[PDB]
């Protein structure tokens, strides 16, 4: 008088986008009539085996078939059935053969639609790619829509990669640091999903037009030197570019400051040596023209 | 490869089609667009190719707009 045995020969009669009709063979009841069956399932996205909802809500001991409901479209499933009598629940059956649910249109929008940056004449649109369990079908891609803020129609483009997270539009009509209305949708082989809400992304700005001036330097130690200049499209910081007397400007080291600090310190230099230093403004679009070079010794 | 951005005026529709099994010419993908706008009682105003696979592609994107 103990719990019943495990069912055998789990089979998928049919499967849809959200349902799966199963059948099984009964095991030994262990002298106690099997009163009910219960079903579990497992996907690559579940925490191991998890219980499922069924129709009927209660699968009786006389039921050798049932319909599992509320599944996720385009997801690979496997099922198992457990017998249960008056004494207690029994051992689970062996897993069914793997079966992928049918597909449908995507029901979600790309998360964290945003953008900005790039070189002048560019508009950068980004988004978090949709994870596999929400794509709901093969041929998953994206549709990107954008326009200058306040325009009538839209510019749209199909981005077919399911892992696409960025679309870059470049055109001579793109004005620098100008606002654009942007919305991103999704699609698969069965159709198109919904667009996200309209957000405003700014186009790329222009690199600094002028160079800093009055570049001067003085050593602090055998390896450290203090550099200062004069301030001047916006600027987010300055880029130092330095090399020693026996080198060339192109094969040099770089150092970037943030803000309007106007001063910086260079470490790692050699003592009793002459170096050349260049200061250059920058923003997100790149650098501007450089200042005239200064030479200092350690 | 980067897909062309197509202009979609008001009451126009943006459509697209692709199949990873196919590898068809530009002229084929044009006729796909012209017919799809046609059986919608709309004209073809803008289109471009998707997914290159020599002058052959796996998909197409286009814009249909009402007639007259």
């Amino acid at each position: 008088g103990s719990p019943p045995g495990p069912p055998t020969s789990i089979h998928v009669e049919e499967i849809t986008d959200t349902t799966a009709t199963l059948s099984w063979r009964p095991g030994p009841d262990n002298h106690s009539p099997i009163t009910a069956y219960t079903i579990q399932a497992r996907t690559p996205f579940s925490l191991g085996w998890q219980a499922v909802s069924t129709v009927p809500e209660v699968v009786g001991g006389s039921h050798l078939t049932a319909t599992v409901i509320e599944l996720n479209p385009w997801v690979e499933y496997e099922f198992r059935v457990l017998a249960s009598n008056a004494v207690g629940t029994g051992e689970p059956s062996k897993p069914s053969k793997k079966a992928r649910t049918k597909d449908t249109v995507p029901k979600v929008t790309p998360a964290n639609v945003s953008g900005g940056g790039g070189s002048r004449s560019e508009l950068v649109i980004t988004w978090e790619p949709v994870p596999e369990e929400l794509q709901n079908g093969a041929g998953f891609g994206y549709v990107v829509a954008f326009r200058p803020f306040g325009s009538t129609g839209w510019m749209q483009a199909a981005v077919p990669s399911p892992e696409a997270s960025k679309y870059v539009f470049k055109n001579e009509t793109i004005l620098p640091f100008s606002p654009f209305q942007v919305k991103v949708g999704a699609y698969n082989n069965k159709g198109e999903g919904p667009f996200g809400p309209v957000i405003t992304i700014y186009s790329a700005e222009e690199e600094p037009g002028r160079a800093p001036s009055r570049l001067r330097a003085k050593s602090l130690s055998a390896s450290d030197v203090e550099v200062s200049w004069k301030a001047l499209k916006r600027v987010l910081g300055y880029e130092l570019r330095y090399w020693e007397k026996n080198e060339k400007e192109d094969a040099s080291s770089v150092l970037r400051t943030v803000g309007n600090r106007t001063l910086a310190i260079i470490q790692g230099l050699k003592g009793s040596s002459t170096y050349y230093i260049t200061v250059r403004a920058y923003n997100t679009a790149g650098t501007g023209p450089p200042s005239p070079v200064v030479n200092i010794t350690t | 490869f980067v897909s062309d951005a197509l202009l979609v005026p008001d009451k126009c529709k943006f459509l697209h089609q692709e199949r990873m099994d196919m590898c068809e010419s530009h002229l084929h993908w044009h006729t796909v667009a012209k017919e799809s706008c046609g059986d919608r009682s709309m004209n073809l105003h803008d289109y471009g190719m998707l997914l290159p696979c020599i002058d052959r592609f796996r998909g197409v994107e286009f814009v249909c707009c009402p007639m007259e």
